[PDB]
């Protein structure tokens, strides 16, 4: 019928994709952490900070096949596209039967007294069977478990102060009914079954939140283009828009800017330290003016 | 020699590195409450200008610290759980050329004509060292020390002291440094050879941003019925 | 302002930004987080229109 | 003598109460 109708919407599409990452050519020391001479006892796990590097995770697949590689807050295959603010590697060796406890929300001897993950956990749990390196016919000192604790552990709370069990109803120093050596050692032989053989575990905790980041995946930078509708990725922050010179006076501390409705409207370029405004690409509704198809097929 | 707790309405800092302008932003974080009891320590507080035994005060959630002395007697802070060689401790010192931040199992030595002492000789099992420009060097020299998720966040602002040691003008602190120390802190001690120590609490504040990314005022939403009204309406005028 | 402000809410999702959900997760998980955002945003539009 | 040809009172009425708005332009027009 004759009239004006609203049909679909129009959008200006981007013409190119611009990705900007900092001047970092240093590789992350994942091989030093995974290819350890020795792994820390689970009761006293070794936390290694990873910073100022490219988190190229292909080296992890080069290191070993894996028993378990389960990511909770991220995809295991998109880790090289992401950029992380703070990455920590918790390295320890545990009994295979306890591997299922290295997960958010779990309980058991390890989740309760040696190493606990928070419920709000973003990261990856990586494990492999290390029997050929850690088991010995005479036993070893790699396995230590804090069987008894006055209270359960909080996530990432390390406590290596050992005294004596308070299992009984009387204070004592080693009395067998009421007191046991606070930290137990266990000996393992290469002939033990799959559930008793040692496994090497590395937990990668990723604070994948907010503006700062020291470690970005292996992306290749491109040139900047201003005053055009483009796709972009700034240190993991992605979107579509027009990048223009900004007149906002950001403090050296401030890195991103936001509007009154908490949307991103400015970024700092990781190499130039230029502040760029983000303008959305033009969009709007499309209306069609029709004389009516019983008169003419011309439309505006 | 502790004195009156005074009436501080200071200690507001930029909660994160996000630029905002002409925005009244309501946020919840750890802040020094307005009209809070800030203990004022009284050269050297209890020991006095020439005595040992400077006090060790709790570190409850976080600490607001300020010093108005131009004597340059205060040069650092020591933080930890025991402040003894056995328990990992964090040492921050200023030699007026660099700021030295080290965390090790430093020993206590009654750490102080104001000569340098052989303090923390047994610096065993060192975990982290950082060196940068001096933090400290008639200047208010205000600092906030917060310790969350392993990050010892230090914020500060240095403004002139002209008419008042603690003028009523508002000035927000900007983060100066953010360190991944990974240290558990229960107690701390000041290092000497007008020190105001307050405590941060979870609070919601309405922060007023300028045309530029500068915070010019703030409302403590739990202080007064009027402050709740200001926060509820997202306005400084009711 | 309320309708726009609702876009920053998570509604139980890991993140309020749709591009971050797609950037971080594989389709099977992204669909769950996205459905949470769709439910919240669609409910917000119906409230606005009513 | 004034653009828009409004009366003095209409001009007052128009001045007391307060075309692309960048704010809120997230699909809402
Ligand atoms: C915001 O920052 C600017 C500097 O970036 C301040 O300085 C004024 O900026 C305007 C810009 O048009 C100039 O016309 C003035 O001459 C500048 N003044 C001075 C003294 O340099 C500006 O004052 C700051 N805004 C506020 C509200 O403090
Ligand atoms: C990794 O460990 C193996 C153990 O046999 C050693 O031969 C290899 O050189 C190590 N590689 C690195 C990069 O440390
Ligand atoms: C623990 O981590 C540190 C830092 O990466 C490293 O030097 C040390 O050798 C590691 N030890 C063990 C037992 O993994
Ligand atoms: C990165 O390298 C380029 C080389 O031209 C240099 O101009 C730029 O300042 C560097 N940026 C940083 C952040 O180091
Ligand atoms: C209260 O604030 C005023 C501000 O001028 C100050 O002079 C006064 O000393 C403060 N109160 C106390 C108890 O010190
Ligand atoms: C603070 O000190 C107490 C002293 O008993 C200690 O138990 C507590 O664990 C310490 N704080 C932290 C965060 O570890």
């Amino acid at each position: 019928e004759k009239g004006i109708y609203q049909t679909s919407n129009f959008r200006v599409q981007p013409t190119e994709s611009i990705v900007r990452f900092p001047n970092v050519t240093n590789l992350c020391p994942f091989h030093e952490v995974f290819n350890a001479t020795r792994f820390a006892s689970v009761y006293a796990w070794n936390r290694t900070r990873i910073s100022n590097c490219v988190a190229d995770y292909s080296v992890l697949y080069n290191f070993a096949p894996f028993f378990a590689f389960k990511c909770y807050g991220v995809s295991p295959t998109k880790l090289n596209d992401l950029c992380f603010t703070n990455v920590y590697a918790d390295s320890f060796v545990i009994k295979g039967n306890e591997v299922s406890q290295i997960a958010p929300g779990q309980t058991g001897n390890i989740a309760d007294y040696n190493y606990k993950l928070p419920d709000d956990f973003t990261g990856c749990v990586i494990a492999w069977n290390s029997n050929k390196l850690d088991s010995k016919h005479s036993g070893n000192y790699d396995y230590w478990y804090r069987s008894f604790r006055k209270s359960k552990l909080k996530p990432f709370e390390r406590d290596i102060s050992t005294e004596i069990y308070q299992a009984g109803n009387k204070p004592c120093k080693g009395k067998g009914p009421n007191c046991y050596f606070p930290l137990q050692s266990y000996g393992f032989r290469p002939t033990y079954g799959v559930g008793h053989q040692p496994y090497r575990v590395v937990v990668l905790s990723f604070e994948l939140l907010h503006a700062p980041a020291t470690v970005c995946g292996p992306k290749k930078s491109t040139n900047l283009v201003k005053n055009k509708c483009v796709n972009f990725n700034f240190n993991g922050l992605t979107g579509t828009g027009v990048l223009t010179k900004s007149n906002k006076k950001f403090l050296p501390f401030q890195q991103f800017g936001r509007d009154i409705v908490d949307t991103t409207d400015a970024v700092r370029d990781p190499q130039t330290l230029e502040i760029l405004d983000i303008t959305p690409c033009s969009f709007g509704g499309v209306s069609v003016i029709t004389p009516g198809t019983n008169t003419s097929n011309q439309v505006a | 020699t502790t004195q009156s707790y005074t009436n501080f309405t200071r200690g507001v800092y930029y909660p994160d590195k996000v630029f905002r302008s002409s925005v009244l932003h309501l946020t919840q974080d750890l802040f020094l409450p307005f009209f809070s009891n800030v203990t004022w320590f009284a050269i050297s507080g209890t020991n006095g200008t020439k005595r040992f035994d400077n006090p060790v005060l709790p570190f409850n959630d976080g600490v607001y610290f300020a010093s108005t002395e131009k004597s340059n007697i205060i040069r650092g802070w020591i933080f930890g759980t025991t402040l003894d060689s056995k328990t990992q401790s964090l040492l921050i010192v200023n030699n007026a050329t660099n700021v030295f931040i080290k965390v090790c199992e430093f020993q206590f030595c009654n750490d102080p004509m104001e000569s340098e002492s052989g303090v923390y000789s047994s610096a065993n099992n060192c975990t982290f060292e950082y060196v940068s420009q001096p933090f400290l060097m008639k200047n208010l020299r205000e600092f906030v020390f917060k310790n969350i998720d392993g990050y010892f966040k230090i914020y500060s602002k240095h403004t002139p002291i002209i008419g008042r040691d603690f003028p009523q003008g508002f000035s927000a602190l900007e983060p100066l440094v953010d360190l991944p120390i990974g240290i558990n802190i229960t107690r701390f001690q000041t290092l000497l050879a007008d020190y105001y120590v307050g405590y941060l609490q979870p609070r919601t504040f309405l922060l007023k941003y300028n045309e530029n990314g500068t915070i010019t005022d703030a409302v403590d939403c739990a202080l007064d019925p009027l402050s709740e009204t200001k926060c509820t309406l997202k306005s400084f005028t009711v | 302002n309320t309708l726009v402000k609702q876009l920053s809410s998570k509604f139980g999702a890991i993140s309020s930004v749709l591009n971050d959900i797609l950037s971080r997760l594989d389709p099977p998980e992204a669909e769950v987080q996205i459905d949470r955002l769709i439910t919240g945003r669609l409910q917000s539009l119906q409230t606005y229109v009513t | 003598s004034k653009p828009s040809k409004r009366s003095p009172i209409e001009d007052l009425l128009f001045n007391k109460v307060t075309l692309i708005c960048a704010q809120k332009f997230n699909g809402l027009t």
